[PDB]
């Protein structure tokens, strides 16, 4: 239906991304202090719009709870230590 | 797999539980919080034995001999 | 330079001195042919280099989603409309001046407040 | 223009198993092929 599509690391060279649909898809003319502080969509020129930003992750990364709260190297270790980690592999 | 007998944490009898949290939750259409509870579940130790437990033997069972 | 061909065989046109009348040639070396030299130039070196800034300024240019729009009206047509390139020399020593295209004259402007170019 | 980056993960291919068997099997097959030419070579039928 043409609704997505794939793009390789060279044609990734040539569209422009918005990294949330909503939160950087509709315009403007009291702000939660909790939040972290983001980018505008300042782009006419979007051509796609990445599924979800958490999906830039592997099989490990993906396991570790708000990765985005750690220090870099912090991740990478993890990313290695729950391969060592036990549990059930498979059922049989 | 399999209900743990007794919380770790203090030792409270949560192996009897389980059986009867299942059916609050398929039967008495009661959300997981609400259900827990019910049970009697009243420290946070004794309630994620039964909350955050994976009842695997029902798949070992499937494995016919 | 801007250097001319050896008509009949299309090969390079050398320079030879016709120290008679005093003037510049240019002979071919795969065959007979001879014709006067236009200019008194030869060869030029060019040390420091102002072209290659405005490199690949198609029409196109406006139909590339990766490029930045800007609110910089146009010095001729007067258009809020842009697409703006840093100066595309790859030299380690370049300036980062902006080079405005117009989405509707197609013409290029900059943002320096130095030097009054035509190019 | 640039210099060509050799590190532009886009200029970059992975060989997964069907390539590295595809490889593999060739070089075996044509080892057999040798050997097919040589038994032929042999028959002085
Ligand atoms: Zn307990
Ligand atoms: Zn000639
Ligand atoms: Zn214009």
């Amino acid at each position: 239906e043409g609704l997505v599509e794939y793009i390789d690391a060279e044609e990734e060279e040539s569209i422009l991304i918005a990294m949330q649909p909503e939160d950087l898809e509709p315009a403007e003319a009291d702000v939660d202090p909790a939040k972290r502080i983001r980018v505008s969509h300042h782009a006419t020129t979007f051509t796609h719009c990445e599924i979800h930003p958490s999906m830039i992750l592997g099989v490990a990364a993906s396991i570790i709870p708000f990765p985005d709260h750690n220090q870099s190297p912090r991740n990478t270790y993890q990313s290695a230590m729950g391969k060592q980690a036990m549990g059930v592999f498979l059922t049989n | 797999m399999i209900v743990p007998v007794r919380c770790f944490s203090c030792g409270k009898v949560v192996g009897d539980k389980w059986e009867s949290y299942l059916n609050l939750l398929q039967e008495d259409e009661l959300d997981e919080g609400t259900a827990l509870s019910r049970l009697g579940l009243k420290r946070y130790c004794c309630r994620r034995m039964i909350l955050t437990h994976v009842d695997l033997i029902e798949k070992f069972l499937r494995y016919n001999p | 330079t801007t250097f001319r061909f050896c008509r009949d065989c299309n090969n390079m046109l050398y320079p030879r001195e016709d120290k008679e009348n005093n003037r510049l040639l240019f002979e071919c070396r795969t065959c007979s042919y001879v014709e006067e030299a236009g200019s008194p130039l030869v060869y030029r070196h060019e040390l420091i280099t102002n072209i290659g800034e405005t490199a690949g300024v198609v029409q196109d240019i406006g139909s590339d989603p990766t490029l930045p729009r800007s609110d910089r009206e146009c010095p001729k047509c007067h258009s809020r409309e842009n697409v703006f390139f840093q100066s595309q020399q790859r030299r380690k020593d370049t300036s980062m001046v902006l080079f405005f295209v117009c989405l509707s004259c197609s013409h290029i402007f900059t943002s320096d407040q130095k030097n009054k170019r035509t190019q | 223009k640039d210099q060509d980056d050799r590190d532009h993960f886009g200029k970059k291919r992975l060989d997964l198993a069907g390539p590295l068997l595809a490889q593999l099997f060739k070089t075996l097959f044509k080892k057999l092929t040798k050997d097919i030419f040589r038994y032929m070579q042999r028959t002085v039928e």
